[PDB]
């Protein structure tokens, strides 16, 4: 039995972002085909995103947000761009309150949504676009 | 998924380019990643280009995204730059596509600066108004306050910009002790300071 | 059928590259007091053809006050199908239940790294019926180990990561709260889970008087239910026939423990039989101020002697052990300080000979500084010398005192001092600086000075180990009261492939040979001082065998010119797999062009191939193509087809990224 010598062991941990996960995959969500007044709502149609592999700290912090092509005749609604006119995607919170597209980052693991199709009318394919950002301060 | 390597990263002045990692866990997956840069109040800017702006990822793969400088020595030297380093990651598939943008911090670092970036945070001081909160932050690098709680109410998070101040609303029954952590450049919140007034 | 966590199927699993293999280690000491040279130089050859890893080993030894000697030779081979290996040729026993022995023969013994991460070492299953669809989470210490979502039915979770001893694991089902305590002794094995090592051949042994007699010492370890452990062995031989058999235990908050009896028929170089038994026990106890305590106690009978003491020369050649007792202790005390107190001891058939050997320690983590008080109590009753010594280590890092960002060198160096008291008037301190030098902290000096009390002579010291990019190499100085040593080592490993022969730092089994034709001097990531050769290959050290490992190149090192399609690669090695992992170096300019159609920008997602060299990119926005590798001229094929031309000045190869705008057809 001898004496060695010292051993040092050096190292940074980083943190990371949180990877975004919906529930559907492929980040699709299905609407399918497509009102007495103006504003009345569609069946509505639930979709989760899920904030995982992150500690707790990162995903309280982060601040969530929602961009889009804003619709010519509402400009709160998601367009739609054999097309159908005069309809959009509205976004609803799990509380059932409207989240109004391109608005300042706002904080809200688990992220739940709806989306219902609201009128501004012809039937036809809609497809729209949205941009979900989040602000990692 | 889509997960970049780090919260926030630091650029050293001088420095030709940083990387970033964007990785992908999903086997049957195809997205395409797009990259840029912004500047400080949200617009695009060209003065630091990300490549490739535009690639698509197959599979379990992760990339490296080469932010180049391209300022060519125009910010300034004795304080911070905050920059936000913006990836989409689009899917390349009457359905809705869902786009997820990561936006981050990118702090623009200068070689030489007085205080260390440990010993910054400290320096940070109070004052306390009527019914506003003033943030002086003497160092020249910006200070994510977060946890900031006046008594036994907490307030919001305010990013105190560096040579300035901010200001975050203040309840009139809030005590008068203040606390506040801060987040360094590894993402992680430092040990709890008191919050000394001015 | 649920797979177990962090599962590689064994279909992704590199055999790796017909690929030779050259492995020197040069080593010199001129000792200097009339001055004595010395060399010992260290060849390990290889040949990967298919699956099978031949090796061979050969040193050359040399003396200025010549002659090659061959050491090993082995097919080394993995059989995916039964979870095992066979070392066909020269190796070595586990020696888990037996004792290890050297021998020339096949070997077919099972390895656990073919299996995942978490179904490694003891981990107790959990079984239990969660009526309807629930979230079992396994609460020990009051942190979530597993956290997962149940089907209606009964269930079995056997991925729990190993925690060594650590406490119990709280089962909360959603809601049948039941614990299910566990501790751990190396022997024991999970549920299910089996181990063999069969073995043949010839006995080699480095003494020239013991002989080789043929020998077959076959293992077992099959884990049961309820945490018993059944694991037996037996090592018959030509005049040695010994029956192990052992059954451990899992007992919970009581702790682990293993017994097994081994019953030897051995028969000595004077022809005298000797039966004889061997009864072991290993205890583990733990958080009774966490004091894990361990014993270990063997008895033996007798005329009970191991293989290594049957296997001597005749009687023209020229004390059986009888108990050892182990007790080690292991207190916390608060979250820096522990405090060890290890213990042996030991008695002789016919003699009162006691080999206590007692060992204390204080290690302690003051903020930077990790001071490390040492005591020992070596005792032979043979010489009946107390040999005590009270040894005191610190270390001193420099950046406790430098700033963070400090750009000086000496934020790597870390001072250092070792005090060491004999308790009889001897005493040795060497108080030195080490530390590395070199900008990507190749470079490795550790100048210590050092001096020693009554002799009064100073003992210095100055090596210099450098960790390149081709082959270590150091010169390390000694000087002492009379003696001037100077050493000076080189290593390094060749690595003869296909595609050509490439040099790099001494090999450690598993290798990744990077494959980057075109990119020169490009840094590998999270290696140090490992680059790239003019031809574009490197050699990485070493890569971890039947999991994911990482390759990347740090794009900051590339040159000006080069710009890589994905920087980083992975690779899934077996053992002793030259693994290639390729990059494509796309040399040439960099260009972002605006590219326009009928005065509008090109529509989002439309391909960009180039015609002269290859090239690809989409197209971002507004006509943003991100172009590398292209030369000074040449055309564009827009597909969404329209063809565009772009002149690039000679100007151009001297920036970076060089922003045009072409007008497409």
């Amino acid at each position: 039995t001898l004496p060695g010598g010292n051993m040092q062991f050096q190292g940074v941990i980083i943190a990371e972002t949180c990877r975004i996960e919906a529930g559907d995959k492929q980040m699709t969500v299905n609407m399918g085909q497509i009102f007495h007044a103006v504003g009345e709502d569609s069946a509505p149609v639930p979709f989760v995103i899920h904030l995982r592999e992150c500690s707790t700290v990162v995903s309280e912090r982060v601040g969530v947000a929602f961009h889009g092509v804003a619709d010519g005749k509402n400009p709160d609604v998601l367009s739609v761009g054999g097309i159908a006119t005069n309809i959009g995607v509205a976004l609803f919170d799990d509380e059932g309150n409207l989240v109004p597209i391109n608005r300042p980052p706002a904080n809200w693991t688990s992220l739940h949504f709806i989306a219902k199709y609201r009128a501004t009318v012809t039937g036809g394919i809609a497809n729209a676009q949205a941009w979900f950002s989040l602000t990692y301060q | 998924g889509v997960a970049l390597g780090a919260t926030r990263v630091i650029y050293p002045a001088g420095q030709k380019q940083e990387q970033l990692a964007v990785t992908n866990n999903d086997e049957n997956s195809t997205y395409l990643i797009q990259s840029w840069v912004e500047n400080a109040d949200g617009v695009k800017d060209g003065r630091f280009i990300v490549t490739p702006p535009l690639f698509a990822m197959k599979g379990k793969k992760e990339n490296t995204l080469r932010i180049l400088d391209a300022t060519n020595n125009q910010l300034p030297q004795d304080r911070e730059s905050l920059f936000w380093m913006n990836v989409k990651a689009i899917p390349s598939m009457n359905t809705l596509q869902l786009a997820i943008i990561s936006r981050i911090k990118l702090y623009y670092r200068p070689a030489k600066l007085a205080l260390p970036p440990d010993q910054a945070a400290e320096k940070l001081r109070f004052r306390r108004s009527a019914n506003s909160l003033t943030l002086i932050n003497p160092t020249p690098y910006y200070l994510t306050v977060t946890e900031l709680n006046a008594g036994t109410r907490v307030l919001e998070n305010a990013l105190v910009p560096p040579m300035g101040e901010s200001t975050v609303k203040l309840p009139s029954d809030a005590g008068s002790n203040i606390t506040y952590r801060t987040i360094n450049d590894y993402g992680a919140l430092t040990p709890k300071m008191t919050g000394v007034m001015e | 059928s649920n797979r177990a966590r962090g599962y590689i199927p064994p279909e992704l699993w590199d055999p790796g590259i017909n690929a030779g293999l050259l492995n020197y280690n040069f080593s010199g000491n001129s000792v200097q007091n009339g001055n004595s040279h010395y060399a010992y130089l260290n060849l390990q050859s290889g040949l990967n053809i298919g699956a099978w890893r031949l090796r061979d080993n050969t040193t050359w030894s040399y003396n200025s006050s010549n002659k090659w000697q061959h050491i090993n030779t082995w097919l080394e081979r993995d059989i995916i199908p039964l979870r095992s290996r066979l070392t066909l040729g020269d190796g070595y026993t586990q020696g888990d239940i037996f004792d290890g022995i050297n021998f020339r023969g096949a070997q077919l013994a099972s390895d656990d790294n073919m299996l995942p991460d978490s179904q490694r070492g003891f981990a107790p299953v959990i079984h239990g019926i969660a009526r309807g669809t629930a979230q079992v989470t396994i609460k020990q210490n009051g942190y979530d180990i597993y956290n997962s979502t149940v089907p209606p039915g009964p269930f079995t979770i056997n991925d729990i990561y190993a925690a060594g001893n650590s406490g119990d694991l709280q089962v909360t089902i959603k809601t049948q709260i039941f614990t299910v305590p566990y501790s751990s002794v190396p022997l024991l094995q999970r549920e299910g889970h089996t181990r063999y090592s069969i073995t043949a051949g010839e006995y080699r042994s480095g003494n020239a008087q013991q002989e080789k007699p043929r020998f077959f010492q076959s293992t077992l370890l099959h884990g049961l239910p309820a945490g018993w452990t059944i694991y037996g062995g037996t090592q018959l031989a030509d005049r040695y026939r010994a029956f192990n058999f052992g059954i451990g235990k899992n007992m919970g908050a009581l702790g682990a423990l293993s017994v097994d009896m081994t019953q030897a028929n051995s028969t000595l170089p004077d022809d005298s039989q000797h039966d004889g038994q061997s009864v072991r026990f290993l205890y583990n106890k733990s958080l009774n101020g966490t004091n894990i305590q361990l014993v270990g106690y063997r008895y033996s009978t007798s005329g009970y002697f191991n293989f290594a003491d049957t296997t001597y020369s005749r009687m023209n050649g020229y004390y059986n052990k009888r108990g050892k007792l182990q007790l080690t202790v292991t207190q916390q005390l608060g979250r820096t300080s522990t405090l060890y107190l290890s213990g042996s001891h030991q008695t002789y058939w016919g003699t009162s000979n006691v080999d206590e050997q007692f060992q204390a320690g204080l290690n302690t983590a003051f903020e930077d500084i990790n001071w490390t008080l040492s005591y020992s109590l070596t005792k032979n009753a043979w010489q009946k010398g107390r040999d005590q010594m009270l040894a005191l280590n610190v270390n001193i890092p420099f950046s406790h005192w430098l700033r963070s960002d400090s750009k000086s060198q000496w934020r790597h160096a870390s001072a250092s001092y070792s005090m060491s008291h004999d308790l009889n008037g001897r005493m040795t301190n060497l108080a030195g600086v080490y530390g590395t030098l070199l900008e990507d902290n190749n470079l490795s000096y550790s100048v210590q000075t050092g001096y020693a009390g009554g002799n009064s002579g100073s003992t210095g010291y100055a090596t210099l180990n450098y960790r390149g990019g081709y082959g270590n190499a150091n010169i390390g100085y000694s000087h002492s009261d009379d003696i001037k040593q100077l050493y000076y080592g080189v290593s390094g490993g060749v690595l003869a492939h296909a595609n050509g022969v490439t040099l790099g730092q001494p090999l450690n089994d598993t290798v990744v040979l990077v494959k980057a034709p075109g990119a020169k001097d490009a840094k590998v990531e999270n290696q140090t001082g490992v680059r790239t050769d003019w031809r574009g290959y490197a050699v990485l050290p070493y890569a971890t065998e039947y999991r994911e490992n990482r390759v990347a190149l740090d794009t900051n090192t590339l040159a000006d010119n080069v710009d890589l399609d994905n920087a980083v690669a992975n690779v899934v090695p077996t053992r002793g797999a030259i693994v290639r992992a390729e990059f494509k170096a796309r040399v040439g300019i960099k260009l972002l062009m605006t590219l326009t159609h009928n005065n509008k920008p090109l529509p989002f997602g439309a391909m960009v191939t180039s015609e002269s060299s290859q090239s690809s990119g989409i197209v971002a926005d507004n006509g943003q193509v991100y172009l590398s590798g292209m030369p000074l001229a040449g055309k564009v094929q827009v597909k969404w087809h329209c063809v565009a031309n772009y002149q690039l000045p000679p100007e151009s190869q001297q920036q970076l990224l060089t922003q045009l705008s072409a007008e497409c057809r």
